[PDB]
């Protein structure tokens, strides 16, 4: 009859409209029923096209995670070198999500904030660790070879790994050198 | 409309990368230089506030008070 | 009689309803019954009855960094000044609940001590330059 | 219409010859008698010390009560 | 009703010239030896106010705000 | 009861001739060490006059609010 | 509880003999080191206070509001209906 | 959540302890180092306390406010009819 | 212009009203196919014990666009804050009269 036609059509509806997904062109996504990551006997599902376009449309919710090449900045913060000479120096960091479910685990929620504190400790560790040690010349000449990328390969490499956490990191480059304030007015 | 910490809001005072914003209650209106405009929240009466906007020589504009509704409420007493 | 029945039916399947739970993206979690423990529980599709066991999550896998301090004293009758960071993660919920109180303050107060300890040998430039590592 | 620290500017070379201020709303009278409006964004303590810092009159202006007899109407008016 | 400028008050209290006031609130009621009746209005609340006046010994006074009783009110309520 | 001046307050209170000072909102009740007794009204809001009070020894109390009885309550829910 | 002056409690907290403070308001109640119990009345807003309290080291404590219950205020509410 | 004094809330962030706190009128909700989490509430209008705050790096955040719906006093008024 | 639908990729437009019966699908014409600018300087560090000041400025035009949406994200701020280490890269090795005369070639 007209009624049970209509009430069909419109459950039917809902059931589509509440049980889609869609995952645009890059942003890739999570799988999570209710506390079972859907683990399966390999890695856990990743999602990224409206595939298996259904879920359960009242028992779950899914993530969706950025996968664009992030970009960390910070501010100044000084150094030292051997010949008592102390620095400023800026940098900045290009990280990439390695695998996606150890990091979502791991991170707790997966906002960037936590990610930040990380890196921004790992890196300020190993560079402050690296700078130290060649005399006050050596920074200016000729940075980019060896302090870039042995701090690179250094920082992303079990745990301590950096990687373990689930992140990939591009590569770093140092942005400005300054001088106290007394040694410049002295120069 | 993006929610953007106080916190990294005074972060991007401090060096200058904003022209403007807007004032109103306690929530406001912001657009970075380059364009891009996002929302946030100040979480108490700050003293401080209009002296690091001004001092800065950071440019903004407050705006004009919504008055509430009334025809509605009369509506609502009346049927 | 069958209006008991049927009221006597409608509470014990409150209270099997009621007795469904849920857990969190893969924090373990230890719950017990009257208070001798009973099992662990991993998370999702779990039920507990009520008034007999307790249910307690752990929220294991987060990274947990804490810090240290202190303007300190070294050996060549001189004073510095330093600063330290530590990760640290849980491995097994029950000793982590079981052994002491505020577990997160043992560790504080004890790498404190630890920091002292390294100090204390050496001496000013090196401990500015060469010998950080 | 006209923005505060622009106000504030005006301000700073003495440039408005007397001030009419109302709530958050303050009317502007300057040397060239051009008009406009202006908004208070927030609590400013100095606005008065710095106005009155700089010899510009300086008008307050009654409260506008509600009329009686309107309230007695919104009272019983529905 | 002349409603003498608060400012104007502001520089004729600097010129040491009035004798004293009796306060409510927006309203000034303050006199001069002339016995002059005049009236300004507070702009916005002004911490320094009392100090100044502190300084040049101006006799003031207030009174308690009128408040209906509950009578007229809960008249119209019964009305 | 003599409503007399806040100055005239202030400056006995700096002539030290009070020992007790009860407060309700902005009504003032005094009584002075002579057992002479009076009464004055606080214009506005201010910043010292606690201080002022405390630091010279004189004696403060204040009664707790005008809690509204429960029997308005009744007469607003059957009117 | 016996009601205290405001000026003697500021006086004996500077001679070092309180430990707690609950604050709602107005109302304040006091237990000193001695364990015993009282209750005082702020007289008006005292920008210094808090400090004063705080800088030495008194353990002051905050508590939330009561709000009237949506059952309770929607019945009475609905009492006269 | 246990609810902790505010004199150990500010001992607390003298120490580089807080990481994100939100404001809403005086209640906190307060999440440390360590992934533990707790409620706070403020007694006192304090000027001094947002920049001690800001000063040693802690993440602040705040929360719009709940505007009441008309819809509500749609039903509140028109429930007898 | 860049079109999609079902979250996917779908074909560059060239400018015309693409004739197509649907709303659901979305399109992206923000990009730009136009020359466009940014500069930088700095007050940057000699190779002798020395200081300078030197400013540049830089010309970019975009080729492929989906590379420049689906990529490291915010394009000028990636610019900018490359070129200026490349900036200090080459103003290192070279001592301050030797900017001060060659400074163009």
């Amino acid at each position: 009859m007209r009624k049970s036609v209509i009430a069909i059509i419109i459950i039917v509806l809902v059931v589509l409209y509440m049980s889609v997904f869609v995952v645009k062109e890059g942003e890739r996504g999570i799988t999570l029923r209710f506390g079972k990551v859907l683990r399966d006997d390999d890695n856990k599902p990743l999602v990224y096209e409206p595939g298996l376009h259904f879920k359960i449309p009242f028992i779950e919710t899914v993530k969706m995670l950025d996968a664009r090449i992030q970009t960390m900045d910070n501010q100044a913060d000084r150094f030292v070198t051997k010949e008592k000479k102390d620095l400023i120096v800026d940098s900045y960091i290009k990280w990439r999500i390695s695998d996606f479910s150890r990091y979502y685990l791991a991170t707790g929620g997966g906002d960037i904030s936590q990610a930040e504190v990380l890196l921004k400790r790992k890196f300020s560790d190993r560079l402050r660790s690296e700078i130290g040690r060649l005399d006050v010349k050596d920074i200016v000449t000729d940075s980019r070879g060896r302090l870039t990328l042995e701090v690179r390969d250094a920082l992303n490499s079990n745990p301590n790994s950096m990687a373990a956490l689930g992140i990939e990191v591009v590569d770093v480059r140092i942005k400005q050198i300054n001088l106290p304030t007394e040694v410049s007015e002295a120069i | 409309g993006r929610k953007v910490d106080y916190s990294t809001f005074l972060q991007e005072v401090n060096n200058d990368q904003v022209r403007e914003a807007r004032i109103n209650g306690r929530e406001i209106n912001v657009t970075k230089k380059d364009s891009n405009r996002y929302t946030t929240y100040i979480p108490v009466q700050d003293p401080k506030l209009l002296d690091n906007l001004l001092t800065k020589n950071v440019k903004v504009v407050g705006e004009p008070p919504e008055e509430p509704s009334l025809l509605a409420s009369i509506f609502i007493s009346w049927f | 009689g069958r209006v008991v029945t049927i009221a006597a039916a409608a509470i014990v399947i409150i209270w099997a309803a009621s007795g469904f739970y849920t857990i969190k993206e893969a924090e373990r979690g230890v719950v017990t019954r009257f208070g001798k423990f009973s099992h662990l529980v991993e998370p999702g599709l779990n039920w507990k009855p009520t008034f007999i066991d307790e249910v307690k999550p752990v929220n294991v896998e987060a990274v947990r960094e804490l810090a240290a301090s202190g303007v300190m004293l070294t050996s060549d009758e001189n004073v510095v000044r330093v600063e330290m960071n530590v990760q640290y993660r849980v491995t097994n919920p029950e000793k982590y609940l079981y052994s002491v109180t505020s577990p997160d303050d043992s560790l504080r107060q004890a790498t404190d001590s630890a920091l002292r300890g390294v100090i204390g040998k050496y001496t000013m430039d090196r401990i500015l330059t060469e010998g950080r590592t």
